[PDB]
């Protein structure tokens, strides 16, 4: 297939992308209105859950003395791992010179920013004394105190702050000539200045385009090891511990693979309604869905290899705690998570080898939803089951989540979808430039035969 | 214009010294 | 030139400068308030029910 | 007064006009397009951008500051025994992540702010927007402006040369 | 500050209730002498958390 | 063809020298002959396994660098049956025929009946716990199955490429090797990880690591990428790369080398920080053995010359756009990979930095000379680039 | 290539203004966080 369907011009690309924003608010579609109403209702659920958490304590959740990390940390790793694929499309595909990033990178990087926004509250939300998140930051105080910096949560402070900041910076840099296009295409004189001050007078200059391309290349070549280091550090906040399910040394590439897996699951699950509800079949194509499912299949195979590595470590070790970790995962009180994980991450990916299933849209939607559920189950298996049964059998208990961490999860879903619907209202879903540049590159390829 | 930067820096410095003196008030 | 006036470049540069200075001034105001003698009750004659004279 | 620019319908005509203007000896010229033509930059903006030197400098500054902050804070300013871990350069693991993240942060700040400053982007009001057809310069229109800082510049002769390049429209752009 | 550098603030133990006592011109040599004389612990011991907090 | 013959006779001479010095050292220490041969095999397997791995990666993700180095990757990966034939000394080392070959106690710790059987002299219970998995019969069967998989995969990919060059549809005989590469990347990852396990980590069964094997994959990838840079610099005047190959495959190869130098130090540092921060005595003796008796100097040299020097000289655009500078950096990199596999494997035998013999440098140099000669003989049988390929348009840039 | 503002007489005044602002803010933060008490 092709990554750009024939019959497109630069002005047609500019009109077809920038006419979904810049419409008057009275002409807002009812589908957007219904989705934003659902997102705002779940954001009200988020506000109620956060207010009751701050009023009562972190004891409204199911966390206890052996399992001190529960659904809060599961949803933290889940939401922070959603953003890896958007950072991959924005940076690693720019490094690799892959032409399919040009129509998915804006929405995917916006999804990365909103997933990091949802996952950055989770440390502050689970913290137990939430107003002292700044004591983890190295800041000057009258005590002379410092963060330890040997723990992985200080690395998490630096990694999450750097990931959010550099992702927002690279997204705004990728938006600046789109801001120029919206400033040019606007009609009302007062919404010209809304995108004019964000475009900063871009002008499309070829001298400016050289520095822009160099800055985008260097930002991609800094954001690839940035995102690998961020997900390695989020692996390390279990892997530096002595917990038998957590002292596993393949966790940094395993967590990188799991984050890219869940990220492209969410990316496909949000491209497909955007592709079928906006006129983006020429831009987001069946080849785009095919290659995104191919990267899903590859990274899910790496996660299956990580499962095999953990099972091999448990069987190969003579260690009773590794043996009981495998036994507890297979036949424990929380073995439902491991068995559903095996079904949702191993059985459901063997259809993705097949070309017809890879090209099929509802099969891709079902597979992406199953992979998201199974990745939540993976983070449950990593955290909760390993914390449930530990070295001393007297300190064994079961983790039962309450209604309040589920309500907080539904609320962060609503916050993510509220931010996404605001993004698709006021900003283009796909990059106006670099897709007309993609059209020019495909025209040059056709001229070169 | 660098002169407006210098004037804004002077205003910021004067206001910050007033803030420090009010801290030691 | 189509939308923004002539002084928009100087206004935008001065806006970036004033935003950075405002962030620095806010951090400074927070630090001075948390170290101030009023907040820490330093060098203030705390009144007693008898006004005992050391 | 600022310069003379000409409008072109296709990037191939923009490439040909930028090649013909550079062959006539015109320097200090800029071309405006909705996307990087490249076949114009290699001619009118060839050289070092100045971004990667700043990126390398502030990445080194960030890595050095991220190591020095952890070293001073955990080892010099406040020597604390946590977990039996070393109190010297043997504690070089668990300094690499914050060192690397600080280096990445300041290098990406260098990339962004250095590009924005170095291309002179912080100039929303530009003389080039005085042309009423420059609104389409991000909506499939292509321009090539020969600035007044060129030595062999004349308001009539440059306009005649650009008209001899067979354009769509020549506009004498003002300040 | 005084738990890490007590020699700038230590005094003969017999000049503690004397409000007229001022430290001498040098004070560092006699501060080290009084720290060694009274067996004042190193800053690691004096900067331990459970010295103060509990 | 002249430069291919020059590197072929260079590898033949290096192989003759290495095998001669190794056979001279065998008569003075037949144990250390096989202990150095294990390290030489681990070094010399970094090239053909990495060639098969990037052959499948470039088949899945096409590129100008991929069609530039594709026939070199086929020639490197076609040497894997000869590597299967060369694994036989290690297998005879850990079989029951160790007594007839001068080696006094068997080559691996799980080949000892006194260790893996109860009532023996040593009877290590952890190694006796791994007695079915870490047995000579099971290990030989697993590594032979891995050789069969690698040989069938590489021979099928090379045969399909040669059929595409000779006669047939170029588009139809590209989807077949793309699908074979798609299943072969997963098979290659699990197969190379378990091969690296059973060859290197099975020396000391007291210590296990799950990022091992994939760290060996990054090591082998960096080794064969610098190998590709050196060979690409050697064949730059061959009347096939003068017309169709420009500086953009060189730039892509240098970017891949820089990226996998960063990836190798990532897979080393992740394991190091996990074992260092989680102070468990099941894992810390590895870094104790890799730090004590002068091995901390080799670890610091790996920090300084395998990461800090190529990271800084490969960060510049001009040093990877030039084949001479890329070849010099690639030679320094393959020297540092020799040092890295030394630091990984040789603490399991020598125990001291000053206990390194001349067999420990004779075995990898001679066996990589054999790899050089076999690769040159295989690339002399084919054109250097797939002219009748759909991805030939990527070379036009 | 040369930067955009190359040859402008305001470039070194604005660089001295930015560096003066940075050093004044740095010294003021150092005073507040180290020599204030
Ligand atoms: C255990 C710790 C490991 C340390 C990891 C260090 C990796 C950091 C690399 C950053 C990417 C910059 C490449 C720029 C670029 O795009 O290069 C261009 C050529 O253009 C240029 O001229 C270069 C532009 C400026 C470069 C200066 C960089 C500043 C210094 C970085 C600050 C870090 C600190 C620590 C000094 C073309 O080259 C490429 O595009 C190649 C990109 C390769 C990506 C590497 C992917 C590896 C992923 C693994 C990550 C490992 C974990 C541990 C981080
Ligand atoms: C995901 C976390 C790790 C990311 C590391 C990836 C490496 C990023 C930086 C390396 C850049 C490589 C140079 C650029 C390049 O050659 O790639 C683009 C290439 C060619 O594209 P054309 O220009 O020819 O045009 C084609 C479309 N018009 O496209 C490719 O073929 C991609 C190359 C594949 C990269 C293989 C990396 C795999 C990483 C494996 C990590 C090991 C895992 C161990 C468990
Ligand atoms: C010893 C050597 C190392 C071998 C490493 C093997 C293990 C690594 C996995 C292999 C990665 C290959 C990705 C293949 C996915 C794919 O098929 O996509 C192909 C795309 C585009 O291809 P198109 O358009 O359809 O056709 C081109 C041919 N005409 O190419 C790409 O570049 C996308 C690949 C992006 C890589 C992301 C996956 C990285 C895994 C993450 C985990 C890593 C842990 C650190
Ligand atoms: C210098 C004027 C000091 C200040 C300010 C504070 N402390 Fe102190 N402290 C000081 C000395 C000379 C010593 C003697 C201990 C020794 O071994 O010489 C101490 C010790 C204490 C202790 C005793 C605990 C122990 O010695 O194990 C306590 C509980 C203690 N200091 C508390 C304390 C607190 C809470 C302070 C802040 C208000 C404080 N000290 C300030 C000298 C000085
Ligand atoms: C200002 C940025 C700070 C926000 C991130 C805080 C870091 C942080 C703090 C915690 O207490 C954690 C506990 C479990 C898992 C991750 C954690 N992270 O990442």
């Amino acid at each position: 297939e092709a990554y750009l369907l024939p019959g497109e011009t630069y002005t047609s690309i500019s009109a077809k992308i920038g006419d979904v924003p810049l419409t008057p608010p009275l002409k807002t579609p009812k589908g957007w209105l219904a989705g934003f109403s659902v997102a705002f209702f779940m954001l009200m659920i988020f506000f109620v859950s956060v207010t009751w958490l701050f009023i009562r304590g972190v004891g409204i959740w199911g966390i206890n003395i052996p399992v001190g990390w529960g659904m809060d940390i599961i949803n933290f790793v889940w939401w922070i791992g959603i953003g890896h694929a958007g950072t991959l499309i924005s940076a690693i595909l720019l490094l690799l010179n892959q032409g399919w990033r040009n129509s998915i990178n804006r929405f995917a990087e916006a999804m990365t920013l909103f997933a990091v926004a949802c996952a950055g509250l989770y440390p502050i939300l689970h913290l137990g004394r939430p107003w002292l998140f700044y004591w983890l930051i190295p800041y000057p105080n009258t005590h002379g105190m410092w963060p330890q910096f040997r723990s992985a949560l200080a690395w998490d402070v630096f990694a999450i702050s750097t990931y959010a900041t550099v992702s927002l910076v690279f997204w705004l840099v990728g938006l600046i000539p789109d801001f120029a296009t919206l400033r040019d295409r606007a009609k009302n004189i007062w919404v010209k200045r809304l995108y004019g001050i964000a475009a900063l007078g871009w002008r499309g200059s070829a001298r400016h385009w050289h520095r822009y391309e160099m800055a985008s290349i260097l930002l991609a070549g800094l954001s690839t090891p940035l995102v690998v280091s961020v997900h390695s550090i989020i692996s390390l906040d279990f892997a530096i511990s002595q917990v038998p399910g957590w002292q596993v040394t393949v966790f940094p590439p395993y967590f990188v693979a799991g984050a890219v897996f869940a990220g492209f699951a969410m990316v496909l699950l949000l491209m497909i309604p955007v592709r079928t509800f906006y006129g983006f079949e020429n831009y987001i194509t069946l080849h785009h869905l095919d290659v995104m499912a191919k990267v899903m299949l590859t990274t899910g195979m790496i996660v299956v290899y990580g499962y095999f590595m953990e099972v091999f470590a448990s069987l190969y070790s003579g260690n009773e705690f590794e043996e009981y970790l495998l036994y507890n995962r297979l036949f424990g009180p929380s073995s439902w998570a491991y068995w559903g994980l095996l079904f949702c991450n191993a059985v459901a990916i063997q259809p993705l080898w097949f070309k017809k299933v890879r090209q099929n849209i509802p099969a891709l939607l079902i597979i992406s939803l199953i992979v998201s559920v199974g990745m939540w189950l993976e983070r449950y298996v990593i955290i909760v089951i390993s914390l449930e049964r530990d070295f001393l059998p007297s300190s064994w208990d079961i983790y039962i989540p309450t209604i309040w961490d589920w309500s907080l999860y539904i609320g962060t879903f609503g916050l993510f979808f509220t931010l996404l619907f605001l993004f698709i209202r006021v900003l283009p879903m796909i990059n106006i430039f670099e897709m007309r540049l993609f059209l020019y590159q495909e025209t040059e390829k056709a001229k070169q035969r | 214009l660098s002169r407006l930067m210098i004037a804004g820096l002077m205003v910021f410095l004067v206001l910050s010294l007033v803030v420090l003196l009010a801290g030691r008030l | 030139a189509q939308i923004f006036p002539r002084n928009a470049n100087l206004l935008s540069r001065l806006s970036i400068f004033a935003l950075v200075l405002l962030v620095v001034e806010g951090i400074l105001i927070l630090g001075v308030y948390f170290r101030s003698n009023y907040f820490r009750q330093v060098n203030v004659a705390i009144e007693q029910p008898v006004a005992f004279s050391h | 007064v600022y310069g003379v620019m000409a409008e072109f319908p296709t990037p191939e005509a923009l490439i040909e006009a930028t090649r013909k203007a550079k062959a006539a000896g015109y320097t200090k010229m800029d071309a405006f397009s909705p996307f990087p033509i490249e076949e114009v930059i290699e001619e009118i903006a060839h050289g070092d951008t100045g971004v990667p030197r700043l990126v390398l400098l502030f990445g080194l500054i960030g890595a050095a500051s991220g190591f020095i902050l952890q070293y001073i804070g955990n080892l010099v300013d406040y020597p604390l025994n946590v977990g039996g871990r070393p109190l010297d350069i043997t504690n070089w693991p668990a300094m690499i992540p914050i060192t690397f993240e600080s280096g990445i942060l300041l290098a990406s700040f260098a990339a962004a702010i250095g590009m924005i400053v170095l291309n002179g982007l912080p100039s929303p009001y530009h003389p080039v927007f005085n042309v009423p057809r420059f609104q389409y310069a991000s909506q499939d229109a292509f321009f090539l402006c020969i600035e007044a800082t060129d030595p062999l510049f004349d308001r009539s002769r440059t306009s005649q040369f650009l008209r001899s390049l067979n354009p769509m429209q020549v506009s004498e752009v003002a300040y | 500050n005084c738990h890490r550098n007590p020699e700038l603030y230590v005094r003969p133990r017999e000049e503690v209730y004397n409000m007229d006592y001022v430290p001498p011109s040098n004070q560092l040599e006699i501060g080290r002498q009084l720290v060694a004389e009274y067996g004042i612990m190193p800053p690691d011991q004096l900067t331990n958390c459970y010295v103060c907090h509990r | 063809i002249p430069q291919l013959g020059q590197v072929q006779m260079l590898g033949l001479a290096a192989a003759v020298i290495g095998i001669g010095v190794l056979a001279a050292g065998y008569f003075l220490s037949p144990t250390s002959f096989f202990e150095s041969y294990i390290y030489g095999y681990y070094v010399a397997m970094t090239i053909p396994l990495g060639c098969l791995g990037f052959l499948m990666v470039q088949h899945l993700t096409g590129g100008a660098w991929g069609v530039t180095v594709r026939r070199m990757l086929e020639a490197g990966a076609a040497t894997l049956p000869i590597m299967g034939l060369l694994f036989i000394p290690i297998a005879l080392g850990y079989f029951d025929t160790y007594k007839a070959l001068g080696l006094e106690h068997p080559l691996y710790e799980w080949a000892n009946p006194e260790v893996v059987t109860p009532g023996g002299a040593e009877f290590d219970p952890i190694i006796a716990h791994k007695v079915p998995w870490l047995s000579p019969l099971w290990v030989t069967a697993r590594i032979a199955i891995f050789f069969i998989i690698w040989s069938a995969l590489a021979l099928t990919l090379r045969a399909w490429s040669r059929q595409q060059d000779a006669g047939g549809d170029a588009k139809k005989l590209a989807t077949r090797m793309r699908r074979l590469s798609g299943i072969g990347v997963a098979l290659f990852v699990i197969t190379v990880t378990f091969f690296s396990f059973d060859v290197a980590m099975s020396l000391d069964p007291h210590w296990f690591s799950t990022i091992y094997g994939a760290h060996y994959m990054a090591n082998a990838g960096l080794m064969t990428l610098a190998f590709l840079a050196l060979m690409m610099s050697r064949v730059r005047d061959a009347a096939l790369f003068r017309e169709y190959v420009s500086v953009k495959p060189i730039h892509d190869i240098g970017k891949l080398i820089f990226a996998f130098t960063v990836l190798w130090t990532y897979m080393s540092y992740g394991q190091l920080v996990i074992i260092w921060s989680g102070d468990v005595a099941e894992f810390t003796p590895w870094y104790v053995h890799r730090t004590q008796h002068g091995w901390v100097f080799v670890a610091l040299a790996l920090m300084l010359f395998a990461f800090a020097l190529p990271f800084f000289v490969l960060l510049f655009r001009g040093t990877k756009r030039n084949l001479n500078t890329l070849a010099t950096i690639a030679g320094w990199i393959v020297v540092m990979r020799f040092v890295d596999m030394a630091w990984i494997i040789l603490p399991e035998f020598r125990e001291h930095l000053w206990d390194i013999a001349i067999t420990d440098v004779a075995a990898p140099i001679g066996l990589i000379g054999l790899v050089i000669a076999l690769f040159a003989a295989n690339v002399q049988q084919a054109p250097l680039l797939p002219l009748r390929d759909p991805n030939m348009e990527q070379l036009q840039n | 290539m040369q930067p955009e503002w190359s040859g402008d007489p305001e470039v070194k005044p604005v660089f001295l203004a930015v560096t003066l602002t940075g050093m004044v803010a740095f010294l003021l933060m150092v005073w507040l966080f180290a020599f204030y008490w």
